[PDB]
C-alpha cells in the first residue's frame, strides 16, 4: 500500500510556463475562473489532508482481555459460576464461595486489563501536526484579481502568490520570483534559505529552484507560481501518509512478555486438565472435578504478574523523566537497551544546527575555537596584534545583530537577525572580545558596500576609534581567493610586510585544510586609507569607487561549521563500545556530512571510502577492491537506483555508513534494510524529514528543544534538553531492566509451586486442603507485589555497557533456565516448607501425619459432627475446619516467610548478597510491610470471615525458616560455583 | 490442677491479636522509614 | 530431542535425582524432630477442641431426619448408623476385670487414674450397657435418637450448680454428679422422653476423665437416648438439644457446639 510512497517523485519542473498551462488548463497573468476552480474543486477534492482510519480504545482495551493469562482467568471465574450453578439448583447452598471468587476472578481480569492497556498505549498525531503546515488561507489570483481564499479551495492550476513570512500552500511551479528565498528545512533538515527562481536549474525537482513545496515557508522576497499538487499528492502530503500510515508493529518487550506468556500457560493447560482427568479415574464427581481445576488455575497463573511488569517499566521511565528524557511509550523504556543500530540524523541532532566558527588563520598559523555550547574547550590566541585587527573586521564588517532582551541567555544560543556566517561571527568576536555594540559604537560607520553576487565581497569605512587618528579604516569581507587578489601586505603578528608567494602558498594550504575539515572559509583584510588623501569631512560614494579597494592588507582566514553538540563524540563512542552500530542518515550534503562523521566518530581514524583508496594512490575507483574500504558515504542520487538487496550489502559490508542527502522515504529505506537483517534499531531525530524513519524506528528518539513537533509526534520518547548523553543512559537503563525483571519474574513465578502442590496431594493423598484458592490471591496480589516491583531497584552486578546488545532471537526474557531454577529447585523447597507448617498444625491438635491420609472424605464430611484424631477425641465439623483454615493461615505464612530469603536470592543473578549487599531500600520496605500485610491478615477481627485468616500462634511462624534457610544457602552455593567457573554446568542449566 | 484444670482448654487469642497487631504496625512504620531515607 | 542431548538429557537427571532425594531426606528430618517434640498421650493444644461437641447417631442428611412411617426402606437407613454405634456398646464387647469395671449404676463423681503417664496399664474404663437405654430394629415410628457428648482428653464436664434459676428448674436436679440434656423447638408440638444412666437425663460423670486412644483403648463414653413420641405428624419441626454445664458453651458458627440440630418429619 506504502511502497509507492517509499519511491522518489516525478516532476514537470522540466516544462516551460506556457507548457505547463497547457497541462493545467491555466492563464500565467489572469489565473483561473471562479467556474474553473470551483469544477477542479469538485473534480480532484480538497486542498487538504486526511487522517488514517484508527482504531477506537474500546477494542484496545478489550483485546487485552484475551491473551494468555486472561484467558485462564475467565475460564476460572465461568467454572466457578458453573459450580455455583450446579449447586444453586442440586442442594441449596447457602454459602457464597464460587459465587464471590467468580466475581473476585472477573475483576481480577479487568483490573489486569487497565494494566497491559496502560502499557500498550500509542500517542500518535501525525497527520496533525502535518495538518498544522497547511496555511488557512492562500492569495490567488483568479479573473485577473488576487483574493485570499480558504487554503482547501486551492486546486491544481490556479496561480498562488507568496510572500515573506507565509507558508507554501501546496505544491508551486515558480513562473515569476522576486528575491525569493524558501525554508526546505522540511525536506533536507537543513533551515539555509533557498532560493526560487523561474528558471529550470536542476533535473533533481528536490533540488531545482523553480518549484516550491507545501510543508515549507517563505522567507523572503516574493514569487507567483502554478499549483501542480493538491492535499494527498504533494510531495510532503505523501510523507505524511507514509509517516501516518506506516504499521506500528510489536515492540521486543512486548514480544517478550508474550513467549513467557505461552510457556506458563502451557503449563497451566497441561496440569489443569492432565489432574482433571486424574481426579476422574480416581472417582471424583464432576461437581468437585471442577472445584479442584479452579484451584489448579489460580495456582498456576501468576495473577499479579503482567501488572508488576507495568510498574516496573513505570518506575523505570519515572527515574529517566528526571534527567530530561520523556517516555511516551512504557515498553519504549526496554526498546534502547536492546538496540543495535543507531541510526542518526545531523543537523539539530548529532549538531547544534548553528553556523559557528570554528578555525582562523592568522600570523601563518592555524587557530581553534571552541565550538561547543557550554564552551568546555579552552583559548586560542588574545595576546597577537594580528587578532585584534582581525576580530575588529569580523565585528565591524558584520550588519547581524542580537535580537531585544537576550542579555539573560549565552551568547551562542540567543536569537540573531542576519544570515548564518555574520551571525557565527558576531558570536564569535562577542565571546572573546566582549560587547560587539560597543565596537560598532567606537567605530561609526560612514559607508558599507553589502555583500554581492557580483562583487564577492563587502566592505565598510568607519571611524578609527583612536583618538590620535580618529580617521577612516576601510574593512572587507569576502571569497578567500578574491581577497587574496586585493592584497598587497600581511599583518604578521602586528607589523604589515609584503605578500610574497611563500606566504600566499601557506595561504593556499590553510584554505584547503580548513576546507578540507568541511568548513565554509572567508578571507578578511584591512586598508588604513591615507590621511593627507582622505579629510575628516571626505565624502565616500560606495555606488561608484570612490576609493581604492586593491593593495590592500590581508589579516587572515576564518572558517566555520555548524559543529557537534559537546557530549555527542563521547555518547558516540560509548554506543560503539557497548557494540551497537552507528549509521548517519542526513539530508544534507555528503563533504559536510562526512566531515562530521569523522568529528563525532561515526568514521573512525585511519578508515577509508573507496574514493579516499582511489585518490590517495592515485587510480581509478573501478580498480580499487571495495572490500578494502570499511567506511563508505552514499548519496541520496545513487541510492535511489540501487536495489534493496543492493542497500543490504553495503551495510552488511561496512562498519562504518554514512547516507547523505537522503529523502525522507530513503531514511525510512536505510532502517528497513537494517530491521530486515534482525537488527533492533534506534531512530535519533529532529526535523519532519525524519518522521516516517522515527514511525518504523523500534524506537524513535526526538530532540525536545530543537525538535519540529512532527518528529516529537513520531517517537516514543523525547530528550527535553537536547542532551544525547541520554541515549547512553537510556541503553544502560534498558539493559537493566531487562534483567531486574527476570529477577522479578523469578521471584512471583517461584512461589506458584507452593500454591499447585497442595492441591495435587489433595487428590493423590486424600488428606485435607493445605490451602485454599483465596489465600492464594492473597499472595499473588497482596504479599508478593511490593517485594517483586522491589526488584526494579537493583543495581547492575557488572559493567552491563561492556557487553554487546542481547540476540533478541536467542536471549529470552524467560527461559527453560528461569523455570528449572523456579519451579524445579526453590519453589520445590518452599512447597515442602509449607506443608511441614501444615502437618505442625494439624499434629499439635491432635492429627498426627500417619493419619491424615484418606480421612479427607470423612473430614469434608458436614453431617459427621465426630471425627476422631489420633489421640481418641470426637471433633465437630465446624471446629476441625478452624484448625484447617489455620492451616491455610500458616501455610500462607510460610510462603511469605520463605519468599523473604527468595527475595534476597533474586537480588543477584550470579553476584553474591555478600558482594552486591542490601542497598535496595525499596526490597527492605518490601520484606517490612510483606509481614505486616501478612500479620494483619492473621490477626485483625473479622478476617477469619472475610478471607478465613485465623490467628497464629507464635511458634507457628517458625515452621519454615529453616527451609527459608536453605534456600540462601542453596542459592549462594550454587552462585558461588557459577563464579567460580565461567565453563557452563551450573551456568548453562540455571543463570537465569 | 484435678478437677480444676480449665486452663488446659483455653487459649488467651485475644493477647495474641493485640500483639500481632502491634508487631505488624512497627514493622509498617519501620518500613516508611527505611524507605523515607530518601523517597 | 527436546532440549539438549542426551549426555545432557542425563545430567539433568543425576542431579535432580540427588537434589530430590537429599530434599526429601530434609523434609522426613524436619518431620522426625516435630514428632519428637510430641507426646504420645496429650495432644500439644487443646483449645480447638474445648467447647465439646454434640453429636448424635441419626446420620443427618442436612440435621434432618424425614422418613415415612408407613415405608419399610424410608428409615432403614438411619437405622444403620444406629445400629453401628450402639453395635460397640455390647456386653461380649465389655467382658471380664479387663481393662473393663463395674461402676456405680447411679451418677457418680469422677474418678481420676493418676496421671497421663504408661507407670501403668490401660487405664481401667467404666462399663456401660446398651441396656440402660430403655425403648431403644428401632423406632419406626417416632424417633429414638442417641446423643453422645465429644471426647476430650483430661476434660472435666462440670454440671451447673442450683445457685439461681434454671431451664429445667430444679427438676430431678442432681447436681453434684449429672450434666443434664435438656431438648426443645412455643412450637411445642411433641413429647420430649430422655433415657440414660440411672434414668437420668444426662451423662454420669463417674465415665471422665478421658485418658486417651493410647492409655484408654476400648473405653466407652456415655450415652443419652432420647425418643420424640411426637403426636403430630407431616411437618418440619426443628427441635434442638442442648447440654448445660461450666464448662459447655456454644457458638452461632458451630452449631453443634454442645448441642443438636434436628429436623424431625415423619411424612407418613
Ligand atoms: C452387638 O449386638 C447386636 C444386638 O443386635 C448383635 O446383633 C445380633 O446379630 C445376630 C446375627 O446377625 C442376630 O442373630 C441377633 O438377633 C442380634 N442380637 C443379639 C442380641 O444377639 C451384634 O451381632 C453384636 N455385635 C458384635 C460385634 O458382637
Ligand atoms: C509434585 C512433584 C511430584 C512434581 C515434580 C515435577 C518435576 C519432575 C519437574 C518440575 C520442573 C521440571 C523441570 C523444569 C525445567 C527443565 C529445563 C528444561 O530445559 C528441560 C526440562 C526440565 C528439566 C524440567 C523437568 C521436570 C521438572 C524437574
Ligand atoms: C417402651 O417399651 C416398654 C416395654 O419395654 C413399654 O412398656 C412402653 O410402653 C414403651 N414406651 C413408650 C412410650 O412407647
Ligand atoms: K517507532
Ligand atoms: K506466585
Ligand atoms: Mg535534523
Ligand atoms: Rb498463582
Amino acid at each position: 500500500l506504502d511502497e509507492l510512497k517509499k519511491e522518489v517523485s516525478m516532476d514537470d519542473h522540466k516544462l516551460s510556463l506556457d507548457e505547463l498551462h497547457n497541462k493545467y488548463g491555466t492563464d500565467l497573468t489572469r489565473g483561473l475562473t471562479n467556474a474553473r476552480a470551483k469544477e477542479i474543486l469538485a473534480r480532484d477534492g480538497p486542498n487538504s489532508l486526511t487522517p488514517p482510519p484508527t482504531t477506537p480504545e474500546w477494542i484496545k482495551f478489550c483485546r487485552q482481555l484475551f491473551g494468555g493469562f486472561s484467558i485462564l482467568l475467565w475460564i476460572g471465574a465461568i467454572l466457578c459460576f458453573l459450580a455455583y450453578g450446579i449447586q444453586a439448583a442440586t442442594e441449596d447452598e447457602p454459602a457464597n464461595d464460587n459465587l464471590y471468587l467468580g466475581v473476585v476472578l472477573s475483576t481480577v481480569v479487568i483490573v489486569t486489563g487497565c494494566f497491559s492497556y496502560y502499557q500498550e498505549a500509542k500517542s500518535s498525531r501525525i497527520m496533525d501536526s502535518f495538518k498544522n503546515m497547511v496555511p488557512q488561507q492562500a492569495l490567488v489570483i483568479r479573473d485577473g484579481e488576487k483574493s485570499t481564499i480558504n487554503a482547501e479551495f486551492v486546486v491544481a492550476g490556479d496561480l498562488v502568490e507568496v510572500k515573506g513570512g507565509d507558508r507554501i500552500p501546496a505544491d508551486l511551479r515558480i513562473i515569476s520570483a522576486h528575491g525569493c528565498k524558501v525554508d526546505n528545512s522540511s525536506l533536507t533538515g537543513e533551515s539555509e534559505p533557498q532560493t526560487r527562481s523561474p528558471e529550470f536549474s536542476s533535473e533533481n525537482p528536490l533540488e531545482t529552484r523553480n518549484i516550491a513545496f507545501f510543508s515549507t515557508n517563505c522567507v523572503e522576497g516574493t514569487a507567483r507560481g502554478v499549483v501542480v499538487y493538491t492535499g494527498d499528492r504533494t510531495v510532503m502530503g505523501r510523507i505524511a501518509t507514509l509517516a501516518s500510515g506506516l504499521e506500528v508493529g510489536r515492540t521486543p518487550i512486548a514480544i517478550e512478555i508474550e513467549h513467557f506468556i505461552h510457556i506458563i500457560t502451557g503449563v497451566a493447560v497441561f496440569l489443569g486438565v492432565s489432574f482433571f482427568i486424574l481426579s476422574l479415574i480416581l472417582g471424583y464427581s464432576w461437581l468437585e472435578a471442577v472445584i479442584f481445576l479452579i484451584g489448579i488455575i489460580v495456582a498456576n497463573v501468576p495473577e499479579g504478574l503482567l501488572a508488576t511488569v507495568t510498574v516496573c517499566l513505570t518506575l523505570t521511565a519515572k527515574r529517566m523523566a528526571r534527567k530530561n528524557c520523556l517516555v511516551k511509550n512504557l515498553e519504549a523504556v526496554e526498546t534502547l537497551g536492546s538496540t543495535s543500530t543507531i541510526c542518526s540524523d545531523k543537523t539539530g541532532t548529532l549538531t547544534q544546527n548553528r553556523m559557528t566558527v570554528a578555525h582562523m588563520w592568522f600570523d601563518n598559523q592555524i587557530h581553534e575555537a571552541d565550538t561547543t555550547e557550554n564552551q568546555s574547550g579552552a583559548a586560542f590566541d588574545k595576546t597577537s596584534a594580528t587578532w585584534s585587527a582581525l576580530s575588529r573586521i569580523a565585528a565591524l564588517c558584520n550588519r547581524a545583530v542580537f535580537q531585544a532582551g537576550q542579555d539573560n541567555v549565552p551568547i551562542l544560543k540567543r536569537s540573531v537577525a542576519g544570515d548564518a556566517s555574520e551571525s557565527a561571527l558576531l558570536k564569535c568576536i562577542e565571546l572573546c572580545c566582549g560587547s560587539v555594540q560597543g565596537m560598532r559604537d567606537r567605530n561609526p560607520k560612514i559607508v558599507e558596500i553589502p555583500f554581492n553576487s557580483t562583487n564577492k565581497y563587502q566592505l565598510s569605512i568607519h571611524e578609527n576609534e583612536k583618538s590620535s587618528e580618529s580617521r577612516y579604516l576601510l574593512v572587507m569581507k569576502g571569497a578567500p581567493e578574491r581577497i587574496l587578489d586585493r592584497c598587497s601586505t600581511i599583518l604578521l603578528n602586528g607589523a604589515e610586510e609584503p605578500l610574497k608567494e611563500d606566504m600566499k602558498e601557506a595561504f593556499q594550504n590553510a584554505y584547503l585544510e580548513l576546507g578540507g575539515l568541511g568548513e565554509r572559509v572567508l578571507g578578511f583584510c584591512h586598508f588604513a586609507l591615507p590621511e593627507d588623501k582622505y579629510n575628516e569631512g571626505y565624502p565616500f560614494d560606495a555606488d561608484e569607487p570612490n576609493f581604492p579597494t586593491t593593495d590592500l592588507c590581508f589579516v587572515g582566514l576564518m572558517a566555520m561549521i555548524d559543529p557537534p553538540r559537546a557530549a555527542v563524540p563521547d555518547a558516540v563512542g560509548k554506543c560503539r563500545s557497548a557494540g551497537i552500530k552507528v549509521i548517519m542518515v542526513t539530508g544534507d550534503h555528503p563533504i559536510t556530512a562526512k566531515a562530521i562523521a569523522k568529528g563525532v566518530g561515526i568514521i573512525s581514524e585511519g578508515n577509508e571510502t573507496i574514493e579516499d583508496i582511489a585518490a590517495r594512490l592515485n587510480i581509478p575507483i573501478g580498480q580499487v577492491n571495495p572490500r578494502d574500504a570499511k567506511a563508505c558515504v552514499v548519496h541520496g542520487s545513487d541510492l535511489k537506483d540501487l536495489s534493496t538487496e543492493v542497500l543490504d550489502d553495503i551495510l552488511h559490508y561496512h562498519t562504518e555508513i554514512v547516507f547523505a542527502r537522503t529523502s525522507p522515504q530513503q531514511k525510512l529505506i536505510i532502517v528497513e534494510g537494517c530491521q530486515r537483517q534482525g537488527a533492533i534499531v534506534a531512530v535519533t531525530g529532529d526535523g519532519v524529514n525524519d518522521s516516517p524513519a522515527l514511525k518504523k524506528a523500534d524506537i524513535g528518539v526526538a530532540m525536545g528543544i530543537s525538535g519540529s513537533d512532527v518528529s516529537k509526534q513520531a517517537a516514543d520518547m523525547i530528550l527535553l534538553d537536547d542532551n544525547f548523553a541520554s541515549i547512553v543512559t537510556g541503553v544502560e537503563e534498558g539493559r537493566l531492566i531487562f534483567d531486574n525483571l527476570k529477577k522479578s519474574i523469578a521471584y512471583t513465578l517461584t512461589s506458584n509451586i507452593p500454591e499447585i502442590t497442595p492441591f495435587l496431594v489433595f487428590i493423590i493423598g486424600n488428606v485435607p486442603l493445605p490451602l485454599g484458592t483465596v489465600t492464594i490471591l492473597c499472595i499473588d496480589l497482596g504479599t508478593d507485589m511490593v517485594p517483586a516491583i522491589s526488584l526494579a531497584y537493583e543495581q547492575a552486578e557488572s559493567d552491563i555497557m561492556k557487553r554487546q546488545p542481547r540476540n533478541p532471537k536467542t536471549d529470552k526474557l524467560v527461559n527453560e533456565r528461569l523455570i528449572s531454577m523456579a519451579y524445579g529447585q526453590i519453589g520445590m523447597i518452599q512447597a515442602l516448607g509449607g506443608f511441614f507448617s501444615y502437618f505442625v498444625i494439624l499434629a499439635e491438635n491432635g492429627f498426627l501425619p500417619m493419619d491424615l491420609i484418606g480421612k479427607r472424605v470423612r473430614w469434608d464430611d458436614r453431617w459427621i459432627s465426630d471425627v476422631e484424631d489420633s489421640f481418641g477425641q470426637q471433633w465437630t465439623y465446624e471446629q476441625r475446619k478452624i484448625v484447617e483454615f489455620t492451616c491455610h493461615t500458616s501455610f500462607f505464612i510460610s510462603i511469605v516467610v520463605v519468599q523473604w530469603a527468595d527475595l534476597i536470592i533474586c537480588k543477584t543473578r550470579r553476584n553474591s548478597i555478600f558482594q552486591q549487599g542490601m542497598k535496595n531500600k525499596i526490597l527492605i520496605f518490601g520484606l517490612f510491610e510483606e509481614t505486616a500485610l501478612a500479620a494483619f491478615l492473621s490477626y485483625c477481627p473479622g478476617t477469619d470471615v472475610a478471607l478465613r485468616m485465623y490467628p497464629l500462634k507464635p511458634s507457628w511462624w517458625f515452621c519454615a525458616f529453616p527451609y527459608s534457610l536453605i534456600i540462601f544457602l542453596y542459592d549462594e552455593m550454587r552462585r558461588f560455583i557459577i563464579r567460580r567457573s565461567p565453563g557452563g554446568w551450573v551456568e548453562q542449566e540455571t543463570y537465569y | 490442677e484435678g478437677p480444676d484444670n480449665d486452663e488446659r482448654f483455653t487459649y488467651d487469642y485475644y493477647r495474641l491479636r493485640v500483639v500481632g497487631l502491634i508487631v505488624a504496625a512497627v514493622l509498617c512504620v519501620i518500613g516508611i522509614i527505611i524507605l523515607l531515607a530518601g523517597k | 530431542f527436546l532440549g539438549r542431548t542426551g549426555s545432557s538429557w542425563f545430567k539433568i537427571f543425576l542431579f535432580y535425582l540427588i537434589f530430590y532425594g537429599c530434599l526429601a531426606g530434609i523434609f522426613i528430618g524436619t518431620i522426625q524432630v516435630l514428632l519428637l517434640t510430641l507426646s504420645d498421650f496429650e495432644p500439644k493444644y487443646q483449645d480447638r477442641v474445648a467447647p465439646p461437641g454434640l453429636s448424635h447417631a441419626p446420620y443427618a442428611i442436612k440435621t434432618e431426619i424425614s422418613f415415612s412411617i408407613s415405608n419399610p426402606k424410608s428409615y432403614e437407613s438411619f437405622v444403620k448408623s444406629m445400629h453401628k454405634l450402639m453395635d460397640l456398646y455390647n456386653e461380649s464387647s465389655q467382658a471380664g476385670n479387663s481393662p473393663f469395671e463395674d461402676c456405680s449404676d447411679t451418677p457418680a463423681d469422677y474418678i481420676k487414674r493418676g496421671d497421663l503417664d504408661d507407670s501403668q496399664g490401660q487405664k481401667k474404663a467404666c462399663r456401660f450397657s446398651r441396656m440402660w437405654l430403655k425403648n431403644c430394629g428401632y423406632a419406626e415410628g417416632k424417633p429414638c435418637v442417641v446423643a453422645k457428648l465429644n471426647r476430650i482428653i483430661g476434660f472435666y464436664p462440670k454440671p451447673l450448680k442450683n445457685t439461681t434459676d434454671l431451664p429445667e428448674e430444679l427438676q430431678a436436679n442432681y447436681n453434684q454428679y449429672v450434666l443434664p440434656l435438656r431438648c426443645a423447638a412455643r412450637e411445642k408440638i411433641g413429647s420430649i422422653e430422655y433415657f440414660g444412666l440411672g434414668g437420668y437425663a444426662g451423662f454420669p460423670l463417674q465415665y471422665y476423665p478421658y485418658y486417651g486412644k493410647r492409655l484408654q483403648k476400648k473405653y466407652l463414653q456415655p450415652l443419652l437416648a432420647i425418643q420424640f413420641t411426637n403426636l403430630t405428624q407431616n411437618m418440619e419441626l426443628r427441635i434442638e438439644c442442648k447440654v448445660y454445664g461450666e464448662n459447655i458453651d456454644y457458638s452461632e458458627k458451630d452449631r453443634f457446639r454442645g448441642r443438636f440440630e434436628v429436623k424431625i418429619e415423619v411424612k407418613s
